[PDB]
């Protein structure tokens, strides 16, 4: 190629990506811990 | 002596801090900073 | 230096081309410092 | 030790001490499970 | 019977395991008035703002 | 003929002012039970905060 | 194009909302064809060609990007007194040749913004594109360009106006109802190695490192 390109003429890009299978969550997050315990717990004041 | 470093201290009373130069005849320092504890921008004011 | 020593040598900064025509690069490399 | 109870006190590591708590206690010996709700 | 962890013992816990609660909730009672301190700042000034930390 | 048109434009804002107020209304009642809220996560040495 | 300068003006909407020349758009809200809003500035009745191009479909085959066209539609007319028209009734209500459907744009995980250039072109007068001939341009051809199907049919762009789209958490479905290929791809950036060869380290700290000094690893290991 030959600089500079002509005003006129389309722009010279590369992709520059690779394709790779999308990868799916899945909603599984226990509540639970190995050990029995909550995960978390939740607490909401009152007025 | 003419400069002094100043530490600006986050007001959510996380501990984090950061540390700027100002004249000694200037205001103290108070800006709005990130904060990496909490994760969002709080108010930050000078230490003493 | 003279009748009084003044050490004066300096770091080189190394200015210029890093690459020249036609030569491969990848994202990041100097071509030229100035 | 403290850490070495609270490691054979809980079933996560199927520990021999397991056995000595209840369904909702915690194996730590100072911190305890907190509850939930408006209170 | 050792101390802590004999029969009837307590384990004591380590100082940043005894504040641990007392620590979040002074970063939890600062940041809901974070917003409040805000306007006052944004509002008085930066010039005149004298309310600094200690 | 005016005083119509002039009621139609009070009863539009009356109007607004009170859907306006009913959606305050809402909304401080959420920012209440979010700023209210608290989630204990188990994060190490079988700790709670 | 070469060059471009409009002389007419097309504001196009998605379901009664207008959007702003160059907005990033959600899939959900650009499933159906858009309504344009055009105005002439030209006295008398012409017929005016649409053609809206993806110009940013990446072909990871070859390492670059092709064009895709999402809708086509030929043989327009249009008076400076029209203001609305709708892609989706050029066929029944509004006198057209579509040659091709409003097609969803969509836009694979991982790839930048899709550009969706949305052209209006003026047709000579007297000059009726056929139905046929507009179908079979686009028979055998993937990677449509405007220049091309410009010249044969010696058409003049006069309107234009652009909408961006991106992968969002509606884009999967979308391909789901319309059967489009391609959602279960992810684009991940090309890495670029360092060129230069591996060496040997340097330094006296660097030389004993192995466990010939090791009377002297007090120097040479763990160090800040
Ligand atoms: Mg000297």
């Amino acid at each position: 190629d030959k600089l500079p390109y002509p005003k006129d003429a389309p722009r010279k890009r590369k992709l520059g990506l690779v394709a790779v299978p999308r990868k799916v969550e899945e909603v599984e997050k226990p509540t639970m811990s190995a050990s029995g315990l909550p995960l978390f717990v939740t607490r909401h004041e009152t007025i | 002596s003419r400069i002094i470093n100043v530490r600006l201290i986050s007001m959510a009373m996380t501990g984090y801090f950061y540390t700027f130069t100002r004249p000694r005849t200037s205001l103290p320092m108070s800006m709005l900073k990130y904060d990496p504890i909490v994760r969002r921008k709080v108010l930050f004011l000078e230490q003493k | 230096g003279a009748y009084r020593l003044k050490p004066k040598r300096t770091i080189p900064k190394k200015l210029g081309a890093k690459k020249t025509g036609d030569q491969y690069v990848i994202p990041g490399n100097i071509i030229y410092k100035q | 030790s403290r850490w070495d109870i609270e490691y054979y006190r809980d079933p996560a590591h199927r520990g021999y001490l397991s056995h000595q708590l209840a369904p909702g206690e915690s194996p730590s010996l100072y911190f305890k499970v907190p509850t939930g709700g408006e209170k | 019977r050792v101390k802590g962890t004999g029969v009837g013992e307590k384990v004591k816990g380590h100082k940043h395991e005894r504040t641990l609660v007392a620590k979040m909730e002074k970063r939890r009672e600062a940041m809901l008035a974070m917003p409040d301190l805000i306007r006052e700042w944004k509002k008085v000034g930066k010039r005149n703002w004298t309310k600094f930390p200690k | 003929v005016i005083a119509e048109l002039i009621k139609e434009k009070l009863a539009a804002r009356a109007e607004y002012n009170a859907r306006q107020s009913a959606l305050r209304k809402l909304q401080q009642q959420k920012m209440l039970a979010r700023r209210g809220t608290r989630v204990l996560r188990l994060m190490n040495n079988y700790s709670y905060r | 194009l070469p060059a471009f300068d409009p002389t007419m003006d097309v504001k196009l909407s998605f379901r009664g909302y207008q959007v702003s020349p160059g907005a990033i758009l959600d899939s959900r809200v650009t499933e159906v064809a858009p309504t344009l809003r055009m105005q002439v500035f030209d006295k008398g009745e012409r017929l005016l060609t649409v053609v809206v191009i993806d110009s940013d479909v990446p072909d990871v085959t070859h390492d670059n990007f092709k064009r895709r066209c999402h809708f086509l539609a030929a043989n327009i007319p249009w008076d400076p007194s029209k203001t609305v028209l709708s892609l989706r009734s050029v066929g029944d209500r509004v006198e057209g040749d579509v040659g091709k459907p409003w097609l969803p744009p969509f836009a694979q995980k991982g790839s930048p913004y899709h550009r969706l250039n949305v052209f209006v072109l003026e047709q000579k007068p007297g000059a009726k594109i056929d139905g046929e001939a507009l179908k079979k341009h686009l028979e055998n051809r993937e990677n449509f360009s405007l220049k091309g199907f410009r010249e044969k049919f010696d058409l003049e762009p006069v309107g234009f106006n652009l909408f961006r789209s991106e992968w969002d958490e509606g884009t999967a479905e979308v391909m789901e109802r319309h059967g489009i290929p391609g959602a279960e791809v992810e684009f991940k950036r090309q890495k670029f190695a360092s060129l230069k060869p591996p060496r040997k380290a340097r330094g006296w700290e660097a030389k004993r490192q192995k466990p010939k000094y090791k009377s002297l690893w007090k120097y040479v290991k763990r160090i800040a």
